[PDB]
């Protein structure tokens, strides 16, 4: 038998996560722009949740890396901009979304190269 | 919105079974520190607990509450059996960290940290 | 002197020449004793018995809001009118056009690369500078 | 390629004037307070600031908040805008109201006291993007730059 | 070569020594900072540069599969000798 | 700042506190406590140690990698301390010893040591000193190891005037030689009193407090040239505070009155012991001083420590004193002593 | 105790704020040529209710809601700033 | 039969399919989906209510027989409302045959206990709920088994850091082992490896 329950699902006291991390870290949901020295998109299909960076550290030892923060190294992927939200919002993380960014369509034409007046003319190939 | 419960039917019932665990923990706590020979006395035993309890007052789903005392319980029992050592029992009260004032201009001097 | 940090060491909102409202990312922190820029005010603000009302950097964003609505509208281009009325009281008072040319500050590729305080000291577009005028 | 900039020159420590007039390391707890005894001893205009190039807005409100807490107005830019007329009063009389992206919709463009190619580098790239695939004609009032 | 600060600490090859201040350097004391002496700077310039009668060399490092990936260095500038990209190793053109 | 030593972190073992601190005498009571609330916050410490390494290996764990420094030394070679703090930018000096021995007597590990090692820690540019005196103290004392503490307490501050000198009174502990010297009592049945303990005052103070004390001086600018006395925060007579330590103890207590002519010969007799003495003609001195009333000194309260009570920690060191019959009695079952208000 | 600035915040388009921009577009420029000295700064932005900000010496503002005001509404509600000061 | 190329196996592939569907036809009650993979592996999908009778049939039937629970697994996938895939892998010694049956359950919701059916899933929904937070009902003795005493959190799910939030010393004051909050001398290094080309068009997903 089925029970209602109709409030907001809020799973912050049974993750286990310390108070500092939820309640002061800023999640950021974003589509991954595009690296500019590839022109594959491969890695531009997917939604990513990631956290705000904090102090990183010289080791005085060796000059390593030093940190304190637990997430520094999360990362998580979701299909679409609504899923990612939805995650946020039950595990009580602030987050920041950014839009998608898609690619302008272009008008592509190799003829332009030649054009007896226009200025899209090309002086080498 | 219909889903399907895990113990309690509404909130009534969740806080039926809070208290139950309450009863069960307050009772616990002198033969915690006697068994484990903590070096702390029953009252601050029992008022470690009620700061547990406190820090979840605020819940209002019934099955967030029901899992909450399902962990009640099972750290219930690893206390009573002694699968805890003295090291687990003593992680609540966190005796060598050191304070963190919580002040705007105290963080301000020591970091970055909001 | 009270260090604060760079454009790469905070989440800081910057309006674009259209009026485009957008914020940095923290990259990596201000080095040594430096300090969020906004955090320095409010600490001060404090110490001499003034402050201001706002703890977080969500909260300084409110008040950014309160001042102006569009500057935490990010990414959105936020169309302003009545170029009308700038008109009308931009005749209220004429002022005379002297006769130095139009010339530029910056005239030929040697004067863009030191512009600011950091890329002034920027040891690479001292190389240019070096290049370009040799 | 100006990052490494940041890397150089760096102010990393609070300073304050020593006994002989020189610049010394300090707290940041003396620094503020040296800092907040002046700003609790002046009032209205003996009280000013000045916001450079590479400043945020959440340091620019900070700074105003403060100030006008003292009864200071005198929050100002290093860089000049006219103040005739409606000056600030209304967005558009200081923005780019077309747009960046609208370059590539103008059919006539014309520059009056700018080099956009060093001012803006890509606002300019978007102008001759225009120029070469719309045919967009432009002209310029002022120097003839390159 | 493996030169010493006007502390006395040697600089490595990678030009790293402890500033005159820095605590850090009280970990040698009653022990030794471990430096590499055989700096390979000043030794591959010992080596001398080989004539060849090519506008194009190939060089593997030598040892064969031994070496490092097989390279092709052109050899047209007369103003400068060709270096492997791999081993240092420089080549010029005979007249 | 040198950039080396600006904080970093967020205080835990793996950050940087900037203290870089030469600790002579880590070796000890007080040095593991020191040493482990330096190593908690990723200072760099500097360990002379004049014992054998296997003795200092309980501080090992103290400091991540590298945090932990160990060097040789010598109280009476001035070069070996040049070595030990010329890197450092703070010294703290724990050096002492509760009984002379054939090589080192009261003077020297409280007077020819202490000013030894300010002197050169001075002429090496060390910004701060801390060094610790006792409470009692006083040149008039009947007690040759209190008679030195004055003495060197004043030379400390003529060479290091900067310094920061902390008088604490009897210290208690798991590893003190206070609470665990009158528990051991036992052995011999009743326990001696000079006038039955009815005579003397003392004011004893929690380890713990003296460490949080000592680490508040090195970071607070204010205690640069002052003297602190560190006290506890209830005054007991020695028979109530022997009382309640059999009590916490769980074991018959029998005192009985020894004049203090007779406490002094037997005193003698276990100095004759080359190992360490379970008690001296001295000890029985210093135990049986009032504990000093310095209002005009500022205290633990003054560096923020808040002073620990005696009746919560007695069981933290007296619980291994019992018999398996009363090992698991709780901290609540014994009475406590009555505080002179 | 002085007045130091005002700001009027409103909708570019939604029907709230057509009091406010019909006062913009009618009374701004008269109001402005009297108080040449007055900051009076306009900020559109879509989709918020309009807003008449006033803030006085030492950092104290109050804020007015416009929402739904006729222009005449709008000319009351900032006379009354620019006159009950405080 | 090109030498680096795995071989296919159409008659496993064949009987799966047909094996597959007659599930489906006994139990469409529970059953949201069938699928062999082209390396002839079956693979169940039921809704969770259906853990038991789906069970008890597979390992009862005459023509099932799926006598051995192999293993009892969940797997984390945030981007679902239910988050949670609860994977049985069975064998059935008999028909010399492995089947895989899949349900989901979100943080919230519990799952019937299958140590009824087979006695091995004890420990394995124990491991489940340790790592994963799963709570499965009727389970005759649930608790942590892989975890240390006292842990917060279930490390298996992709929200929980790899280095988790506390880590221990032995500390010489309080004379124990005590636990603080975690940090690293040297921080992990995210490396991003992905290449941005697409690797396997088989599987394009469609825009
Ligand atoms: N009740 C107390 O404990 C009180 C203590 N104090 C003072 O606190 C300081 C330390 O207290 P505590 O730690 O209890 O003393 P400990 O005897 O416990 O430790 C003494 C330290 O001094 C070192 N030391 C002793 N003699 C020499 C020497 N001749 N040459 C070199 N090093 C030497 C020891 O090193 P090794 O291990 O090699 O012997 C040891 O590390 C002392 O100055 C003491 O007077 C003050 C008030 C009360
Ligand atoms: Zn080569």
């Amino acid at each position: 038998q089925l029970i209602t329950v109709d409030e907001k699902l809020d799973i912050t006291t049974i993750t286990g996560v310390p108070e500092e991390h939820i309640k002061t870290r800023k999640a950021r949901i974003f589509v991954p722009a595009r690296n500019n020295m590839q022109s594959g998109v491969n890695n531009t299909k997917k939604w990513k949740m990631e956290f705000d960076t904090r102090e990183r550290w010289e080791n005085p030892l060796m000059g390593w890396a030093s940190t304190a923060d637990p997430l520094s190294n999360l990362v998580l992927t979701f299909s679409t901009k609504e899923d990612a939200v939805a995650f946020a919002e039950k595990n009580g993380w602030s987050y920041d979304v950014e839009e998608r960014k898609v690619p302008k369509p272009k008008s592509k034409s190799y003829g332009a190269n030649f054009s007896w007046n226009k200025r899209t003319r090309v002086s080498t190939k | 919105t219909s889903v399907k419960p895990i113990f309690s039917r509404d909130m009534n019932e969740a806080k039926r079974r809070v208290r139950e665990l309450y009863r069960a923990w307050y009772r616990e706590v002198p033969n915690t520190v006697h068994l484990f020979q903590l070096d702390i006395s029953v009252k601050q035993g029992r008022d470690k607990v009620r700061e547990m309890f406190k820090k979840n007052a605020h819940i209002t789903d019934p099955r967030v509450v029901d899992l909450l005392v399902i962990k009640g319980k099972m750290e219930l029992e690893e206390t009573i059996k002694v699968w805890k050592q003295r090291t687990h029992v003593m992680r609540f009260f966190h005796e060598t960290e050191a304070p963190r004032p919580k002040d705007f201009l105290s963080k301000f001097y020591v970091g970055h940290d909001p | 002197i009270l260090p604060g940090a760079a454009y790469t060491e905070k989440s800081a909102t910057y309006v674009n020449t259209e009026g485009r409202a957008q914020q940095t990312k923290v990259a990596v922190t201000p080095p040594g004793l430096a300090r969020e820029d906004w955090k320095i005010i409010r600490a001060l603000s404090e110490i001499a018995g003034m402050t201001l009302p706002y703890d977080t950097l969500d909260q300084v964003r409110n008040r950014l809001e309160e001042v102006s609505p569009n500057l935490v509208r990010y990414d959105d281009v936020e169309g302003a009118n009545y170029f009308q009325q700038a008109s009308e009281l931009s005749k209220l008072v004429n002022q005379q056009l002297l006769a130095d040319p139009l010339v530029p500050p910056q005239l030929t590729i040697k004067d863009f690369y030191m512009t600011d305080s950091i890329s002034r000291a920027s040891q690479t577009m001292a190389k240019c500078v070096k290049a370009v005028t040799e | 390629f100006a990052y490494d900039g940041l890397k150089r020159q760096r102010l990393t420590e609070p300073m304050v004037r020593n006994e002989k007039g020189l610049l010394t390391h300090t707290t940041w707890e003396d620094a503020l307070s040296r800092v907040a005894g002046m700003l609790q001893s002046f009032q209205g205009n003996d009280v000013a600031a000045i916001a450079g190039g590479l400043v945020d807005a959440e340091a620019l409100i900070a700074l105003k908040d403060l100030l006008n807490r003292v009864d200071s107005d005198t929050l100002c830019t290093e860089e000049v805008f006219p103040t005739a007329g409606a000056g600030t009063d209304l967005r558009s009389n200081y923005l780019l109201n077309t747009t960046i992206a609208g370059v590539e919709e103008a059919d006539v463009v014309l520059l009056v006291g700018t080099n956009p190619r060093f001012e803006a580098p890509l606002f300019n790239a978007r102008i001759r993007k225009s120029w070469l695939h719309n045919d967009l004609k432009v002209a310029l009032i002022g120097s003839p730059v390159d | 070569g493996v030169r010493t600060s006007p502390t006395g600490e040697k600089v490595t090859h990678t030009g790293q020594v402890y500033d005159d201040g820095d605590y850090r350097k009280v970990r040698f004391v009653g022990r030794q900072k471990e430096v590499n002496e055989n700096f390979a700077i000043d030794l591959i310039a010992e080596q001398p540069v080989s004539q060849v009668g090519s506008r194009v060399i190939s060089c593997d490092g030598g040892g064969g599969a031994l070496g490092h990936p097989r390279v092709y260095i052109n050899l047209d500038k007369e103003t400068k000798t060709g270096t492997c990209g791999y081993c240092g190793l420089q080549f010029r053109q005979q007249h | 700042l040198h950039h080396a030593v600006i904080p970093h972190g967020k205080g835990g073992r793996s950050s940087v506190s900037g203290i870089v601190a030469t600790v002579f005498g880590a070796t000890g009571f007080l040095g593991r406590y020191v040493v482990n609330h330096l190593g908690r916050m990723g200072s760099q410490v500097i360990v002379p140690h004049r014992c054998e390494p296997y003795d200092t290996m309980h501080l090992r764990p103290m400091g991540d990698l590298g945090q932990i420094i160990f060097m040789d030394w010598n109280g009476r070679d001035k070069d070996s301390i040049r070595r030990a703090v010329e890197h450092s930018s703070v010294v703290i000096n724990l050096v002492g010893r509760e009984w002379e021995t054939q090589n080192f007597d009261f003077e020297d590990v409280f007077v020819k040591i202490p000013q030894a090692i300010a002197q050169v820690s001075k002429e090496a540019g060390v910004e701060k000193f801390i060094h610790i005196s006792h409470l009692n103290a006083d040149i008039k004392s009947s007690s040759k190891y209190l008679r030195s503490k004055a003495v060197g307490e004043k030379e400390v501050r003529e060479t290091f005037p900067e310094a920061t000198i902390i008088k604490p009174a009897e210290i208690f502990g798991r590893e003190d030689r206070f609470l665990n010297y009158f528990a051991n009592i036992r052995w011999f049945g009743g326990v001696p009193l000079i006038s039955l303990g009815k005579k003397t005052v003392k004011q004893p103070v929690y380890i713990v407090d003296v460490t949080k004390g000592i680490i508040n001086a090195i970071k607070d600018p204010d205690a640069r040239g002052k003297t602190f006395a560190f006290v506890g925060p209830s005054r007991y007579l020695l028979f109530d505070l022997v009382q309640y330590v059999f009590a916490v103890a769980h074991r018959p207590f029998l005192p009985y009155p020894l004049p203090h002519f007779a406490y002094r010969w037997i005193g003698r007799l276990f100095e004759i012991s080359p190992f360490e003495p379970w008690t001296t003609r001295d000890k029985v001195e210093r135990i049986h001083t009032t504990d000093k009333i310095l209002p005009h000194l500022p205290g633990l309260e003054d560096l923020g420590v808040e002073a620990t009570p005696l009746e919560l920690k007695a069981i933290e060191v007296l619980r291994r004193h019992r018999t398996y019959r009363w090992l698991s009695s709780e901290i609540e079952d014994v009475q406590p002593a009555k505080t002179i208000p | 105790l002085g007045l130091r600035e005002i700001r009027i915040h409103l909708c570019q388009r939604s029907p709230g704020s057509q009091g406010v921009r019909d006062f913009i577009e009618k009374r701004y420029v008269e109001l402005k040529k009297a108080n040449p000295d007055l900051p009076i700064l306009i900020r559109e932005c879509s989709d918020v209710q309009p807003k008449l900000w006033a803030r006085y010496a030492f950092g104290q503002e109050k804020n007015v809601s416009l929402n739904n005001f006729s222009a005449d509404q709008v000319t009351r509600a900032l006379e009354n700033v620019l006159s009950s000061k405080a | 039969t090109r030498p680096t190329v795995r071989p296919r196996n159409d008659v496993a592939h064949k009987q799966l399919s047909a094996f597959g569907e007659y599930v489906a036809e006994i139990l469409p009650k529970y059953v949201q989906q069938v699928q062999v993979s082209c390396f002839n592996e079956l693979e169940i999908c039921i809704h969770p209510d259906g853990v038991i009778p789906v069970l008890t049939f597979l390992r009862d039937h005459s023509n099932a027989q799926f006598k051995s629970l192999a293993d009892l697994t969940a797997v984390d996938i945030p981007t679902r409302q239910n988050r949670f895939e609860i994977v049985y892998n069975l064998l059935s010694l008999r028909f010399n045959s492995r089947i895989r049956v899949k349900t989901y359950t979100d943080e919230l919701t519990p799952i019937e206990s299958s140590v009824p059916v087979y006695k091995a899933a004890n420990w394995y929904e124990r491991e489940i709920w340790d790592m994963f937070g799963v709570f499965f009902a009727n389970h005759p003795d649930l608790r942590r088994i892989l975890t240390d005493y006292g842990f917060e959190g279930h490390p298996f799910r992709k929200d929980f850091p790899l280095s988790g939030y506390v880590e221990l010393r032995y500390d010489d004051e309080v004379k124990r082992v005590v636990a603080e909050p975690v940090e690293l001398a040297q921080e992990f290094r995210k490396f991003d490896l992905n290449s941005p080309w697409e690797a396997f068009p088989a599987y394009r997903q469609p825009p």
